[PDB]
RNA sequence: UGAUUAGGCUAAUUAUGUAAUUAGCCUAAUCC
């Protein structure tokens, strides 16, 4: 109605405005054409030579609510649900100079994934017959912190390049997590400038070539296409942005990021921005909040990575319980308190820091207690202390391997995400100077009815032999085994646990 | 720096029309689904004495038409993309545009629905007889 | 003499002492 806005500002440096054949909008006509009744004048004044004016790409507001049109700028929740295609953004600017001012282009594009890329100032020029979209003069922004950008003004790539390479490493990065890309920008206006260079939007569409859906957009073929299948694209198609300044913080990217993590610093690049911002990102939404009702859906081997795990541990807590002749356990992080063997008879306490059960405490741990549960041994399966004590039976997620199931995540920690999303802190061997690696074996003691290992305890092995029902049990065993062992899960013992002991038996 | 074009009630659309694979499509839904169209076109005082003709050097308006300005009423011309013609070329910008006074609500997206004759310059059901 | 937001001052227009919009300047925050 009358509020103006600075989106499509005119950034020349001409005195007067343009007549009413030529200037978009009435807004734009110079004063000498209009009259009272907001109406204007085709005076005989002699028409213009061809001209150049750029125009600003500034002030662009994704707000649409076109049925058929998906929604692209995410709430909180629905960020939460696409966490695995969180991708880091951030873009460094260069302001327009010479023949033009009020308008700034992108210069590097930096991504979570570490990769930056340099390109060439491209800004939108009005002339008499039409635009284009060609090569502005620019000037890097002045002080002390942005001198790093001056040598990048001569290095800088063609647009339709870089954005075949930035197409090419998000199907990279992305092909084995998710169908979607999700953009984490801490300050969305320039970041949706610069994304209106190489992004493409519109109805949801299906890959060409597959039923996923379709993440890649190709002009010359004018094709949609998915990760695996967006060989040659040039586009990005519907990707979702997410602003973490609107999260509710203060003040700027780094005084923010620095509170909580201290691993993420280097030189400032565009890509550290991004990794600094996916950083934030990650530790709002899983370490300040505990979402625990969203599930997430089965990408790879989770539900046998999950079987696999029981299998492991009910063996290890069997030996360990069985050699040093104990009598007591403290289960810490059993929300459920159901126990996990029940062949040696021992007695159960069952602890969380978020119990469920009235059989289970209440108890938080700090260590403080290393020599209050030393009468017996503590459990601590896939629950993260800063110090174990010397008594117990650990097993951790070394957060250093990454996989499917497996993001990073903040202050050296991941994201492990099996049906729900855990916030694992870094993987730390100081925590373990009580304790000692826990050695492979299998024990049993299932009656029986070539193989050959100094490991399988079995009673059979004992005289020098082995049957069929224990050999295919321990080749099953070493399956399970490494396959826990491979997805990033270590064992620790206490310092005397020896196999030897277990042959007594 | 610079000096302002555009309405903030306009920059919904336009920023849609920015980033979509098919503008006129766009923008076409977006009108039928109950959006404002666009507005702050340049519209032209007419003595309403002239021929009638679809796209012309001259307001031509008649007495059941309005002209307008040519780059005003062209989407890819608000909306700064790039033009669907041969060499990227507007077809409206320079000129002067009629629009039927039953169609004055929408000027930019009749003309993404109506092209003129190709032998009496006229629009096809608004004005051309070429029965 | 890069961008936006919030506040303050000035000028113009519009409406009916006061308000809205636009344009310029200052301050603060963020982005560059
Ligand atoms: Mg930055
Ligand atoms: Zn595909
Ligand atoms: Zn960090
Ligand atoms: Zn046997
Ligand atoms: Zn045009
Ligand atoms: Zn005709």
């Amino acid at each position: 109605s009358q509020i103006v806005t600075g989106l499509f500002k005119d950034c020349s440096r001409e005195t007067s405005g343009l007549s009413p054949a030529y200037a978009p909008t009435y807004v734009s006509v110079d004063d000498k054409y209009k009259t009272s009744d907001e109406l204007c004048v085709n005076l005989n004044l002699p028409a213009n030579v061809p001209y150049s004016r750029v125009i600003s790409r500034m002030g662009f507001k994704l707000d649409a609510t076109v049925p058929g049109y998906p929604k692209l700028f995410i709430t909180r929740e629905e960020a939460v649900r696409q966490v695995r295609s969180w991708i880091g953004f951030d873009v460094e600017g260069a302001h327009a100079s010479r023949n033009a001012c009020g308008t700034n282009v992108p210069l590097q594009l930096g991504f979570s994934t570490g990769v930056n890329f340099v390109v060439q100032p491209v800004g939108v020029v009005d002339t008499e017959w039409g635009n284009m979209l060609t090569g502005i003069a620019a000037r890097p922004p002045p002080g002390e912190q942005f001198k790093h950008l001056v040598p990048l003004m001569h290095k800088g790539a063609a647009w339709p390049i870089v954005r075949r390479r930035i197409v090419q490493m998000l199907s990279d990065t992305l092909d084995k997590l998710s169908d979607y890309c999700t953009f984490v920008c801490w300050a969305h206006g320039f970041a949706l400038t610069s994304a209106s260079y190489f992004c493409k939007i519109g109805k949801e569409q299906k890959c060409c070539m597959c039923n996923r859906r379709a993440a890649a957009y190709s002009s010359p073929l004018q094709s949609y296409a998915c990760w695996t299948h967006s060989c040659g694209y040039d586009y990005v198609y519907n990707p979702f942005f997410v602003d973490v300044q609107q999260w509710g913080y203060v003040g700027n990217l780094a005084t923010n990021h620095d509170r909580y993590c201290s691993v993420h610093q280097g030189a400032h690049v565009a890509s550290n921005d991004a990794i600094m911002t996916r950083c934030l990102a990650i530790h709002s939404c899983f370490i300040e909040r505990v979402d625990w009702d969203i599930e997430y859906p089965y990408i790879s081997h989770e539900k046998k990575l999950n079987s696999c795990c029981r299998i492991v541990e009910r063996n290890v807590v069997r030996a360990a319980l069985l050699a040093g002749s104990f009598d007591k356990v403290y289960d810490i992080g059993n929300p459920k308190g159901i126990p996990i063997v029940d062949d040696p008879v021992v007695d159960w306490h069952y602890f969380d820091a978020q119990p469920l059960t009235r059989k289970v405490q209440q108890l938080f741990y700090t260590e403080d207690m290393a020599s209050r549960f030393a009468d017996g041994l503590c459990l601590f399966w896939n629950c993260n202390v800063p110090k174990y004590p010397n008594n117990a039976i650990v097993c951790r997620f070394d957060t250093r391997v990454h996989s499917e199931f497996n993001l990073p995540g903040c202050d050296g920690g991941s994201l492990y995400v099996n049906k729900h999303a855990f916030h694992t802190p870094a993987y730390d061997v100081s925590a373990f100077r009580d304790l000692k690696p826990l050695p492979f074996f299998y024990y049993s003691t299932t009656p029986c009815e070539p193989l050959k290992s100094a490991v399988c305890i079995t009673a059979c092995n004992l005289g020098g032999a082995v049957c069929r029902k224990h050999a295919t049990e321990y080749r099953e065993y070493m399956e399970a085994y490494n396959l826990v062992s491979a997805s990033g899960f270590r064992l620790w013992c206490y310092k005397t646990f020896d196999i030897y002991n277990l042959w007594s038996t | 720096a610079g000096s302002n074009t555009e309405f903030a009630s306009n920059s919904s659309v336009l920023s849609l029309v920015n980033f979509t694979v098919d503008p006129q499509k766009a923008y076409l839904d977006f009108v039928n689904a109950g959006g404002a169209p666009l507005t702050n076109c340049v519209k032209m005082l007419t003595p309403k004495t002239g021929t009638g003709i679809a796209i012309s050097v001259k307001p031509e308006s008649t007495a059941d038409q309005e002209t307008y300005g040519g780059a005003s009423v062209c989407l890819y011309c608000r909306a700064h993309i790039e033009h669907p013609d041969v060499s990227g070329v507007c077809k409206y910008k320079g000129k002067f545009v009629q629009i039927p006074a039953q169609c004055v609500r929408d000027p930019v997206g009749f003309c993404l629905s109506n092209t003129p004759c190709n032998v009496c310059q006229y629009w096809i059901g608004y004005g051309c007889n070429c029965d």
